[PDB]
């Protein structure tokens, strides 16, 4: 029951999140030649729902229980905890700006935050139903919902 | 017999001349008190005055070494169970963090008594085995590989030709169920059921 | 193996085995015998009865031997009886701890109950200090020696030192036991002593002589508290000094007497 | 000396200083014989004042016993023969049966010597396959998958297309029990047999 | 040697202090000489005076325990073969039988170490296949299924449907007592060979 | 008498007899100061001889074996971690490296659970598989032969007719010299990816 | 003074009284040369008339066991490699042989971690299958059975119908992972290769 | 799970032993205590504070006692 | 990811250099009747790219880290060290000389 | 594994002892000592050098000690 697989921009890592409540980051490159798990991110409040590589050593992890906190992959520690939703943060989208991640949750409101600031820039509302998927415009100036 | 730095230790009935520090590394141990002199010492005998101890053991050795160096002791015939049983008792304060892993590792073994193996089916065309077989993930072991025909050309040179089946153990502690109070996860599971 | 009777030889009913060596009849208790079979302490649950029986036997050996032997001395040699009782209990308790570290490692901290050694200290504190007559004995004794030393007569300090050190260590992590027992009455008598001493120095000495004598005596009492009591008590007596020698001499100090202040 | 209330039991040679009282519990235990001074003894030494204990503490410990300080119980690595003989030394046929059942539990949960294993055949067709392979019951282990010859859809995707033979190692019962007294169950078993 | 109620044997340089009476269980063993304080066996040491036996203390343990309390306990960290050799040295036939039973239990448990291991093949079709897979014996482990070409239709519901190779970890009995043929058995074997 | 030409050490209270030169094989060891006759000793006794060495005699064994003949000994009861501790106490760098390799070889199989098992797939026909399996490589285990369905060149007697997957467990130390690949290794990896 | 019919030898810290005959297993052994006094030996324990040589008694254990008993059994927890090192220092080719045989036995027992494991392939017909699996040799474990097409006699019941694959933990090499080659064997191997 | 108690006990034993050897004590000073302390508290990633504290104790004993003896001769 | 395999002049040894830092020497022909590793060669700094048997007891092994050092098969220790390039010595030509 | 420093030092000692004991001197280290001294180098894969060293040592010693004595006699 894995609903999010994110490909790193480098491609040396892949991220998967299911109901294990653990973000698995798999290194695809080893001198051994075998795909070994890079890092296990354990400590999410709920189940992972959608994660994205904004970085090869950092990742945004829209997880269950109203959290989309950012994690440093290297230390396995939280980087930028994000809170403020009422429903669990289940969707997410990174702008081509790579500076605005808008997270679609079950609060029926797309919270566009700031990536490394810990602050929600705005809360686009207008959907009465939970936001399934968000795709940014090819510039990061807009996104469908 | 405290007549010099060496004192008498009674094991097997024999009296050993041991220095104080071989009996003394912390106030919690029992060998410490025999290097302290008080008129309540009732371990005195009428032979030479040696101090009597219960020790005639089989597992005190490596864990006394553990006391003397502070690293949990696992042997190729005495695993984290040996830590978990003897190294706890000899009262090494650092073990409390360490034995936890020994506890989990032990659990990680005993959790597989009701064998818990994650089983995965990977469809592969014939030309596509040796790669993902050779690049099998760590802790993931190959278990089975079953041929299958296909509608076109009998199956060979088609993606529906082989099904590899692999398994991975759990390092998890034993469980009886997994539960989280998130209702939407249950909604998603039910939605994906059909 | 885990269940049904195997009675009459070994394991279970250890109150007697424990209290044998608590009477310092030592040849070892059973440690070598229980070394090997220790993968059954927590996986077959003999630990509940063992923990309960250990607490019970410690309590019973406190009441049966420790307490009444503590009580037989009023305030003279009561210090020696308390020290010997504490030494004996600690000697027993340290070899006690070694037997049951695995269940204490898993189940006790799984149940959110205090550490086995800390449990023994808690039980000793409950059975000796926290009972009324002994507690008042300690309070009155520490008060009497501290006041007598403050009065100018030399007294022994090692005994009050070990008693106070018990009061800290029996207080678990903090000085809760000591604060509840002696710290507050000490502060009260110290405030009284500082007040009467400052008044008598004002009466019997002139202005400059009062200043010199009171400063020297404040130094002397601080020295005594480091010497007759512990370190953590210096801040309370410092604030008592501030409130009894300066804060009660803020506005009676402008003109003094004889050599005055303006003079 | 060992002629007074204190004695020095030579257990494995080691001098254990103990009261006669803690050893005089009843004559069921061997030790009661040694501490109690009586004529016709040949197990005692008058050169040092000690009553010998011929048993070294190497299986004097795992003895299933109660009423003093020590430890017992067969572990998952403790010998079956020693615990069995130590139980038989404590009489009762119910004790013998229960200790045998405990040994069968500790050997049959992993199913070694009782060697108790359960096997099932799940008839699953191709699309369903990865489902019960992935959604296998925990406590089980996949063992084999075999296709079935088919006469519909080019031999693939029949209503019966694969047998997934799964298994698990565990005791059906840790006591190793068999046979039921309910005659209606027997009637139904025979009815479903043909 | 020195006269005492016990005796101190220099078993491999190691002092075994055991009573003379427990060594009188088997005069038919070398020990019963070593217990003689009269000049039937005279042996001393220029350091203690202990009697000298050039037998190992490695496997002397279980044999001495069998002499002391009537039952052998082979520690499951030492070769049962070594215990059998020590039993042979004292040629106690009951002890020989007991250690050979232990080795048989080992070989049944270690049938994958090259010792006895029994194998069979059943023949069944799917209908009975589920039944006898489900009603597989306790001890017999399913190892492989295979289909066999069916002249009926293309697959299932042919008598020649599935072979079922199954196995069991069987005990290997130390030779000299087992696998001893008979004349009429060989006559019938020759009759049935063709 | 401590030293004339030979040295009696008291390792953790256990007396051992050796010579100055066996310890002087490596003149950088901690025992160098102890053995040589000099008043630099911070622990010794001349009332009964022998310098006081408060250290493991249990893990002094393999270290002294290396000190005498430059070879590490890995026992099955030996905590390779513990002998590493003792070796670093007695400063044997090559022994340190070898024991680290032993520790990691043991962990990659036992304590890290069996991981990074190497799997390979080999194309063989009957005439090739017979001796390939017969000439099966050292330290490698056969895992599964499977017969690929074939229409070209019949379904038999074809060089591509059988696939044999084999494996080799890595009780192997991960490379400390750099198990992380370099830039050109990754370049060639992405080149060989497709 | 220091030599008799028996001789006291200080291997390690401990002193064993053993006959001069028993200590020698071949007249090239160093121990025998140490039995009689030599002008070359300078350092010795003249306190008790026992020669001082510097080796571990733990690996002297199996060595003296073979020397006294004539058969070498190395404990499952002790390094057979340590026994081999002891033998090679003492220069006993006989002990070299046994340690070799024991190491082969262990490599069979450790034929799970990388060390050679024998695998073999057999043909069988459908009818013969039950016989040759049933009559499959003791000391071998069945590993796999594969059905193949029938090039003769319809599609089933073929002299070449099923390939059985079995194995043996003991390696086929004359010793371990390396055996001293022979040239004529390579000549014939090249002859059969083409 | 806590670390500070035996860590400060390790520092206590290390500094006491280093002072004793710097004051050339010819008795006691078990090597087992020294190496147990060293390993047990480097394992939890306090090797850096070992490096610094050992440097500090060596430095201060160089300054206080022996440097003045160098100067006053 | 085994880069190179070189067939020995005697035709009875084979050499393997992969992404690992160990050069494998398999004695193909022995009385055992099957291939077993004659010598694992450990201690390579960079990854092996090409190798050529200069003998049957020593071999040239162009590893990474500008290393193409001669290696003694028996001892497993490089005898003559060849350094001076930039990056891994990737090619290795053996002369009929 | 080849390194020549300790091997040459111990061969210096060994040839010195060889000369001592072949001069019928009771000194020359213990037999086990010399045995181990040779053993460490022969296991260290330099036995050919030791073979040559023994050759030349025996050669010159015999030539200059007994060959000329036989010529004298």
């Amino acid at each position: 029951w894995v609903m999010t697989c994110a490909y790193a921009p480098s491609g040396n890592y892949v991220a998967c999140g299911g109901l294990d409540n653990i973000c698995s980051i798999y290194n695809l490159k080893t001198r051994e030649g075998n795909v070994r798990v890079s890092r296990e991110l354990a400590g999410h409040t709920g189940y992972l729902s959608c994660c994205r590589f904004l970085d090869d050593n950092q990742i945004v992890t829209s997880s269950g229980d109203t959290t989309c906190a950012l994690w440093d992959i290297e230390t396995g520690q939280q980087t930028t905890t994000f809170t403020g939703h009422t429903g669990d943060v289940m969707s997410l989208s990174l702008a081509p700006d790579t500076r605005l991640f808008v997270s679609g949750a079950c609060d029926a409101s797309a919270k566009l935050w700031d990536v490394r600031e810990g602050m929600c820039r705005q809360t686009f509302t207008g959907h009465e139903s939970d936001i399934n998927a968000i795709c940014f415009f090819p510039n990061g100036n807009a996104f469908a919902t | 017999g405290s007549v010099s730095k060496w004192v008498r230790l009674n094991v097997g009935g024999t009296y050993f001349l041991t220095t104080r520090q071989t009996l003394c590394r912390d106030p919690k141990s029992f060998l410490y008190r025999l290097c302290q002199a008080d008129p309540d010492l009732d371990s005195d005998k009428d032979e030479t005055g040696a101090y009597l101890i219960d020790r005639d053991p089989t597992y005190f050795g490596p864990v006394l070494n553990y006391l003397r160096h502070g690293k949990l002791v696992i042997n190729k015939d005495l695993a984290e169970e040996g830590v978990l049983e003897e190294a706890e008792f000899y009262n090494i304060t650092s073990l409390i963090k360490l034995v936890k892993d020994k506890i989990r590792e032990r659990d990680s073994k005993t959790s597989q008594v009701p064998v818990k193996h994650v089983y995965r089916v990977l469809q592969c065309q014939e030309e596509e085995l040796t790669q993902m077989v050779s690049t099998m993930s760590d802790g993931w072991k190959f278990e089975q590989l079953v041929s299958i025909g296909s509608s076109y050309n009998y199956g060979n040179e088609d993606q529906a030709e082989f099904l590899c089946v692999v398994s991975k153990e759990l390092h998890n502690t034993p469980y009886g169920t997994a539960s989280e109070p998130s209702e939407k996860a249950k909604i998603l599971q039910e939605r994906g059921s059909r | 193996t885990m269940d049904e009777k195997y009675v009459n030889s070994i394991w279970d009913l250890l109150k007697n085995a424990i209290q044998e060596i608590q009477r310092k009849n030592n040849s070892g208790l059973s440690f070598e015998e229980l070394y090997r079979n220790a993968y059954t302490m927590v996986l077959h649950k003999h630990g509940e009865k063992l923990y309960t029986g250990l607490r019970e036997v410690v309590t019973e050996h406190l009441i049966n031997k420790v307490r009444e032997d503590v009580l037989n001395s009023l305030n003279n040699n009561f210090l020696q009886t308390l020290n010997q009782a504490w030494n004996d209990h600690q000697t027993a308790m340290v070899m006690i701890r070694d037997i049951l570290m695995y269940m204490d490692r898993v189940y006790v901290q799984q149940n959110n109950v205090e550490n086995v050694y800390n449990l023994g200290l808690i039980i000793f504190r409950d059975q000796v200090v926290r009972y009324g007559c002994i507690r008042d004995h300690l309070r009155q004794t520490l008060l009497d020696m501290i006041a007598r030393e403050r009065k100018g007569e030399v007294v022994d300090r090692g005994a009050i030192r070990n008693a106070c050190q018990m009061l800290m260590i029996l207080g678990l992590e903090g000085r809760s036991v000591y604060e509840e027992d002696f710290e507050a009455p000490f502060l009260e008598m110290s405030a009284e002593f500082f007040q009467m001493e400052s008044q008598k120095f004002l009466a019997e000495n002139s202005a400059s002589v009062y200043i010199k004598k009171v400063e020297a005596r404040i130094n002397e009492e601080i020295e005594r508290v480091m010497h007759c009591l512990d370190k953590s008590t210096e801040e309370p007596i410092v604030k008592v000094v501030e409130r009894e020698l300066i804060s009660k001499h803020m506005k009676t100090i402008v003109e003094m007497e004889n050599s005055g202040l303006v003079h």
